[PDB]
């Protein structure tokens, strides 16, 4: 029923609410503390439904901004889950301030806080997806440029090639290397990062494979298919490396239902 | 930004459950 907190920030924002709930639980066991009254909390939810509609309208500029189709689709029903819970918080500070002792507004407070914890989570996870799917494209740009290496003959275009990919690369490491800061298993943060180590280490020997292609091209001694070929070989290696990426990421996500 | 937005609520959140502690308790 309690929502899981899938990566580092989202742990650290939300796991302090999360554990501030099971205290208030915890606390109303005990029986010097149940039976007390609640006190007036229509300002504290007042502060609450301030910042339901401040996030409302970040996610909604959010969605508005975004070319995400996934995330239009995902956030607004996050939207009414954490609107819901605070209509309920709402109602709850209303029937405590007249009634200081009902059970049932008690029940509404926590489940109120419950709904926007999960709320949250469920808005805050959408967003992790996308940024997420903003690597894979990123990656996927690399994978399908590295295909251009098949049109590459002449020492221009090779020029070209490396200027153009050096720094796709650069890119895709510093994007690889936040990420896995943010995963909570070690599984896929040593998985990503051994591959991107190996694309890495795999570049200056596809930009030389490329440049014994042309060059045999030009000088002619006869041994192009085998240049052709190896060169072909260091792209396919390149390529699965990626992939993998690629794949460890969707897998470290799709985590919710939803789009 | 999304993510400061969301601290703000979850601040709240925690503002008003301590809030919700008997005086005092």
């Amino acid at each position: 029923h309690m929502p899981v907190f899938h990566t580092r920030t989202i742990e650290s924002i939300l796991e302090p609410v999360a554990q501030q709930i099971s205290h208030l639980v915890i606390m109303h066991e005990e029986g010097e503390v149940d039976g007390k009254a609640i006190p007036d909390l229509t300002a504290p939810v007042a502060a609450v439904q301030a910042a339901v509609s401040n996030l409302v309208r970040v996610g909604k500029e959010t969605v508005q901004t975004t070319e995400d189709q996934i995330l239009k689709r995902d956030m607004p029903p996050a939207f009414i889950k954490v609107e819901n819970a605070c209509t309920k918080l709402v109602q709850a500070a209303q029937m405590l301030q007249s009634d200081p002792y009902s059970v049932p507004a008690r029940d509404y407070l926590i489940d109120g806080s419950r709904g926007i914890l999960s709320g949250t989570s469920d808005l805050l996870l959408t967003f992790d997806e996308a940024e997420v799917r903003k690597i894979i494209r990123v990656c996927k740009g690399i994978l399908e440029y590295l295909t251009v290496a098949e049109v590459v003959e002449t020492m221009e275009d090779l020029v070209t090639y490396t200027k153009n990919l050096g720094p796709g690369m650069t890119k895709m490491a510093k994007m690889i290397d936040e990420r896995q800061q943010e995963l909570t298993h070690q599984e896929h943060r040593v998985m990503l990062v051994n591959s991107m180590n190996t694309v890495k280490e795999l570049l200056p020997v596809l930009i030389s494979a490329m440049k014994i292609f042309v060059t045999t091209k030009n000088s002619k001694n006869q041994g192009i298919e085998e240049a052709l070929k190896n060169r072909n070989f260091t792209v396919e290696k390149m390529s699965a490396e990626i992939n993998e990426i690629i794949r460890v990421l969707q897998l470290t996500s799709w985590d919710e239902d939803a789009w | 930004p999304l993510l400061q937005a969301a601290k703000g609520l979850a601040g709240a959140v925690s503002e008003l459950l301590r809030s919700a502690q008997p005086a005092s308790a």
